């Protein structure tokens, strides 16, 4: 019995029913939409993002968590978007059960006087997906907390990171660039507020704006991008809410955040290790925070500056990605034996794009080799998808066995960490394939194959287009001459939603091109082609698709081919 | 006291005033003088614990200058307490006004017959390192969660034998608590009844249905140990189960693990619910061979580093307090869960972010040089045409000679030696540099691009034309050069390189040994130190571009100073996507 232990003191043993949840895995249910309800802009983005995922199911019955449809977003009196008698239009539902494996959205809970975790509604025995909420009110291991992001950050995709031109020493123009607001007379804002002892017109200018005069004058001197990216280290303060938008933007411009937020759970915190990506603060020390960053040394600053595009780029550049962190979070919460490391999401390439459901040991993922001190695998699996190209593939020291998406399904009967995939007419001798597999054994992240094609912008029609002509650069190797990691095979088992897959097999073409997005978008690298060799409309549909559903064109041209010595 | 504000947080409660910006970044934890308090005996646990906290740096005898505190009242288990009058000494400490940074280590919470979490005695306010902690009763990022240390770490020292084949998979070794659990665990034994060992009695033995099990060295046979809870969350089982190299399998609901916050627990333990009795022999089937000695490693160094001796204890404690309360300058992930076997092969590049520079800014050309007067006006002429060429600078080595499109800086360099040429000269505008020498006129303008072109796509590499391989003589017992033609590369000399800029502050700010002073006290054997220093920080290899003091005794010079061989062999060139 656990009656005692319910609402603040709500905890996944005591307010979730892990029956609903079987092996299946994390399905999420939402509600249908009522006709004449108000719904923001962000609240859709947000629903057709858990729609768009795998873990979506229409059917409430083979659920095993719910998310409502009604605007819960904006919880704020004040604010247009505010949604009433919510209370009761949630209490009429009766799939409501009192919140029992519910997953509450929320961004800007409460009104005016103090801003506080009022959600308005009661949420019974349901998780919260708030932002900005503090650690008296968290709930661990039951409340996640997600970024406060702006009505037109995008809903798929999301702008790249803005570092560029890593110089060392890694310190920019300015050192502390603050720009922002005071709000005067009320809670919150009391160290944006004292943000003028610190000040010294300097790599240090905490300009501030509504004595006001002598401030607004110095506040219309710089421009906000120009200081953001001509800088160190951008201060993320406390206003009226805990969280604000300068926090995604200094996570996008690379400039360090340094939190003066007391008692803020950072985004996705409960997996995410934020002293590797930024300055965490005490604001009653904001005296000594200037020393404290001038004392920081320069390979620190260096590896917070990357880890700081690392984790924009993974898990904040898009409201998709959110969402997705946000389902993954709360399904890791399940099955404590599959759930993921601290290692898995705070170093390249990410949380979203590594599942532990495949594994949850580093050593069955390439992107880790480095850093448990272990080698890549030795035996890789052939598959072919003939007779010469089958002897020539066995006559080889590292083919540990031999066996339109069903060449990329989680097949058991593979054993080896690498796999080498092959065509009816592919002419790969044995050399060919142990100098392959050895590169990939260089660089076991990335795709290593001989055949290449690249993509170009068609300004005529304002597309993307599939280049197959030999031309000075590349930025895709074809998955049918190619070797590479197993995982990703399970990748694009489960992590691709069921409509590239389904039309992929429907026009019977554009496996390889799908695959090399995927490997493109998780390890951010061009692929890898070797040797020299080099032996439609549907490939641009499946192109302009892609890119779509992607949010971005993560392709990368390469101009290096990569051949054996001598 | 107010039985301890469970709302209590490091924003809220914990005071940081004191505590400043200390140059070392380390905190000070006074201890409480003993005192009678007529209070029980202070243990022999807790003796350990004010000395090992005593002989660290964390100690400091100035009261108005402490961060931490601790008392003297050995609170380890209060079993043994009177839950009463121990409060009135706790609130009777000088400096004691809610006990705001006060330190409490306990092993053991609660007692008959609710058997609580969370050290029953009123604490209010107070830094509760404890054993035993429950979901609900744990303020998180506030208490630390420490073991229940186990007598047998240090009364009992067994052999450490490596991961491997054990006799018995999963075993249970606890000698009763709450029957139900015996009852599944016989369930369990009945059906495969060959691997699951279920055992009992008959402090240093247990026993089996006739046969009589020596303790804690049972463990070491088994490669999974069942872990249950009985009366409380926190068992001294623990330390026990750790020392042995036994994979925990935790079967307390709402357990907080020791250390858990800095420590990674999913990669060295198994958290099964209480309800999952009948098919925890199949979750465990399903973790693999690999992942099993991972975690058997991973526990082992655990047991080593923080639960052999109340001293480990009090260090981890203090340390996880230091990085609460000093994130900037906190301990790495690696440090807190990496074994040192583990850590010297492990690598951290330094570049780890994999983007790719845009093709504007261009490379650097530090030219180094003596009295080459006609091959460097050569080598100055031909690299003059490149596009990418962002500036071309000079480094004049001479000393008695004296010097005579893109910014042609010369700089006099003071004095004489090959390491002025990887100084981190503010001059250098862009991230690649070019390192090139007189002798190397055998170069067009176009390798060069080519191979700023290569660079862009490895900003964190070694890309260079002069191939160099090192080998082994067994018969010699030492590492040989290589400069002929061969099938494998590992070097690139700085004749006509590029590389990051980063690695100009590494070689000339961050060296192993004296080999920057040794190396320029000889004349040559500087192009094989900054390779070392590159495969070393980066774990990576070397891109060699198109076809182009002995150095044996530096190679292997390099080799003793760094203790392996950083070099990384490899069968690949970067050659062009339209290449002939
Ligand atoms: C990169 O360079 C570092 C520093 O040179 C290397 O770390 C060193 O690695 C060696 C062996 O890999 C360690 O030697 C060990 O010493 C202990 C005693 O301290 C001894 O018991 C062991 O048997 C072993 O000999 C050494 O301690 C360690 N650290 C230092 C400062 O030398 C690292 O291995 C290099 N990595 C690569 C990939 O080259
Ligand atoms: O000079 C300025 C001031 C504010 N902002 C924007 O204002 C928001 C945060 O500033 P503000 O203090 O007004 O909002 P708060 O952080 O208090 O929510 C972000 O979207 C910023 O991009 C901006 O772009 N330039
Ligand atoms: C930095 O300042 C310069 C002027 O000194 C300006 O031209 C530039 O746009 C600023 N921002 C950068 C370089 O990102």
């Amino acid at each position: 019995n656990s009656s005692i232990y319910k609402g603040k003191k709500c905890r996944m043993e005591s307010c979730f029913d892990f029956t609903l949840c079987k092996k299946n895995g994390f399905k999420v249910y939402v509600y249908p939409q009522q006709k004449g309800e108000k719904i923001a802009e962000s609240y859709q983005n947000i629903l057709a993002a858990i729609e768009g995922s795998r873990f979506y199911t229409s059917d409430p019955s083979q659920a095993c968590l719910f998310v409502l449809s009604l605007d819960t977003l904006d919880r704020d009196q004040l604010s247009p978007q505010y949604v009433h008698n919510l209370r009761s239009k949630v209490q009429s539902l009766h799939l409501w059960n009192n919140g029992r494996n519910h997953l509450i959205f929320n961004l800007y809970s409460g009104t005016w006087p103090d801003y506080t975790e009022d959600v308005g509604f009661d949420i019974g025995q349901a998780m919260l997906a708030k932002a900005s909420i503090s650690t008296e009110n968290f709930r661990p291991n039951f409340d996640v907390s997600i970024p406060l992001f702006s009505k037109d950050h995008p809903r798929t995709g999301g702008e790249r990171g803005f570092l560029k031109f890593n110089t060392i020493p890694p310190l920019r123009k300015y050192m502390l660039v603050f720009k922002g607001k005071r709000y005067l007379t009320g809670i919150g804002s009391d160290t944006r507020n004292a943000l003028y002892h610190v000040h010294n017109g300097e790599d240090v200018v905490l300009l501030t704006t509504c004595r006001c005069d002598r401030d607004n004058t110095e506040y219309e001197k710089y421009d906000y991008r120009e200081m953001l990216h001509n800088a160190t280290f951008c201060l993320v303060p406390r206003g009226r809410r805990l969280g604000s938008f300068r926090f995604l933007e200094a996570l996008q411009a690379a400039c360090v955040p340094v939190m003066l937020s007391n008692g803020w759970e950072l985004p996705f915190s409960e997996v995410i290790n934020w002293n590797q990506a930024a300055v965490i603060g005490d604001e009653r020390l904001l005296l000594q925070i200037p020393s404290t960053i001038r004392s920081i040394h320069q390979d620190k600053i260096l590896a917070l500056r990357q880890q700081t595009q690392f984790l924009w780029e993974a898990y904040f550049s898009s409201v998709e990605k959110i969402v997705l962190t946000t389902l993954e979070i709360i399904q890791d919460r399940i099955f404590k034996h599959i759930s993921r490391n601290s290692l898995i999401w705070n170093k390249h390439p990410g949380g979203l794009f590594v599942l532990p459901q495949y594994s949850s040991y580093l050593g069955d993922f390439p992107y880790y080799y480095a850093n448990l001190g272990l080698k890549p695998p030795s035996k890789f699996t052939a598959v072919i998808h003939v007779l010469k190209l089958l002897v020539a593939a066995a006559k080889s020291q590292y083919c540990a066995q031999i066996i339109m998406s069903s060449r990329f399904l989680p097949y058991d009967n593979i054993i080896t960490d690498a796999v080498l995939s092959l065509d009816e007419d592919t002419v790969l001798s044995t050399t060919e394939v142990d100098f392959a597999f050895t590169v990939w054994q260089s660089f076991p992240e990335r795709i290593v194959g001989y055949p290449a094609r690249s993509h170009f912008w068609d300004n005529s029609k304002e597309r993307w287009g599939y280049t197959s002509k030999w031309t000075n650069d590349y930025s895709m190797v074809l998955t049918g001459a190619a070797i590479y990691h197993k995982y990703y095979h399970y990748l694009y088992s489960h992590y691709l939603p069921a409509s590239l897959k389904n039309m992929v097999d429907q026009l019977a073409n554009c496996e390889d091109i799908l695959m090399n997005f995927l490997v493109s978008a998780v390890t951010k690298l061009p692929p890898i082609k070797v040797t020299q060799k080099k032996q439609f409309a549907q490939r641009q549909s499946c192109m302009n698709t892609f890119a779509s559903w992607f949010g971005y064109m993560p392709l990368i041209h390469s101009q290096m081919r990569l051949d054996p010595v001598l | 006291p107010e039985r301890g504000d469970l709302s209590c947080r490091m924003h809220t409660c914990f005071d940081v005033y004191r505590c400043g910006f200390n140059p070392k970044n380390k905190i000070k934890v006074y201890i409480y003088a003993l005192k009678k308090y007529v209070s029980n005996t202070i243990s022999r646990e807790y003796n350990e614990l004010l000395m090992a906290i005593s002989d660290s740096d964390y100690y400091t005898d100035d009261i108005n200058r402490a961060c931490l505190f601790v008392p003297s009242i050995d609170v380890l288990n209060q079993n043994t307490l009177r839950i009463k009058e121990t409060a009135q000494a706790m609130a009777q400490l000088s400096r004691w006004d809610r006990g705001t940074n006060h330190l409490l280590f306990n092993m053991l919470p609660g007692g008959p017959p609710d058997y609580n979490t969370a050290l029953d005695v009123p604490r209010d306010r107070a830094l509760l390192a404890g054993g035993g902690f429950s979901t609900w009763t744990y303020r998180q990022g506030y208490d630390v969660s420490i073991p229940v240390y186990s007598p047998l770490s240090a009364e009992v020292d067994l052999p450490e034998k490596g991961p491997g084949p054990r006799q018995y998979f999963l075993l249970s070794s606890q000698v009763g608590l709450h029957p139900e659990y015996r009852e599944d665990l016989e369930a369990l034994q009945v059906k495969h009844g060959e691997s699951v060992l279920v055992l009992d009695k008959c402090v240093r033995k247990r026993c089996h249905k006739h046969q009589v099990f020596d303790y804690p060295q049972v463990l070491q046979e088994a490669t999974f140990c069942v872990v249950l809870r009985g009366a409380r969350l926190g068992q001294a089982v623990l330390s026990d189960v750790l020392q042995a190299g036994c994979v925990p399998v935790v079967i307390a609901d709402s357990y907080i693990l020791p250390f858990s916050e800095v420590l990674d627990w999913k990669r060295a333990s198994v958290v099964v619910p209480e309800e999952k009795m009948s098919d925890v022999y199949s979750i465990l089937q399903s973790i693999p061979q690999r992942q099993i000695e991972e975690m058997q490693r991973q526990a082992r160094w655990f047991w080593e580093a923080y639960f052999q001796s109340i001293k480990a204890i009090a260090l981890a404690t203090l340390q996880i307090i230091n990085d609460r309360i000093y994130p900037y300058a906190a301990i790495s992930y690696e440090e807190w869960n990496d074994p040192p076997a583990v850590k010297w092969g492990s690598v951290s590049n330094p570049l780890f972010l994999p983007l790719i520079p845009p093709q504007s800014q261009g490379f650097t050309a530090i030219v180094l040089t003596y009295d080459r007067v006609e091959s460097l006006f050569r080598v100055i002429t031909e690299v003059s045409k490149v596009p990418s060429l962002s500036k071309l600078l000079v480094v004049w080595n001479n000393q008695n000679k004296n010097p005579p499109r893109v910014p042609l800086k010369v700089v006099r360099t003071a004095e004489n030696k090959l390491s002025n040429r990887f100084f981190p000269y503010d001059e250098i505008e862009t991230e690649a540099v070019l390192a090139i020498d007189d002798d190397i006129i055998m170069l067009t303008s176009d390798e060069l691009q080519f191979g700023y072109e290569v660079w862009r796509e490895f900003p964190d590499r070694l890309v260079g034309y002069p191939g160099r391989l090192h080998l082994w003589d067994h018969e010699m017992n030492k590492w040989k050069y290589e400069s002929e033609w061969t099938n494998e590369v590992s070097m690139v000399l700085t004749g006509a390189a590029f590389y990051h800029k980063y690695f100009n502050y590494l070689y000339t700010y961050k060296m192993p040994g004296d080999i920057k002073n040794w190396v320029d006290a000889h004349m040559n054997c500087e192009d094989i130190a900054m390779n070392f220093l590159v495969a070393n920080v980066t774990g990576k290899a070397v891109i060699k571009v198109t076809p182009r003091v002995e150095r044996s005794e530096c190679i292997n010079k390099f080799a003793s100073v760094f203790g392996t061989m950083p070099l990384k062999v490899v069968e690949h060139r970067a050659d062009p996507v339209l290449y002939k």
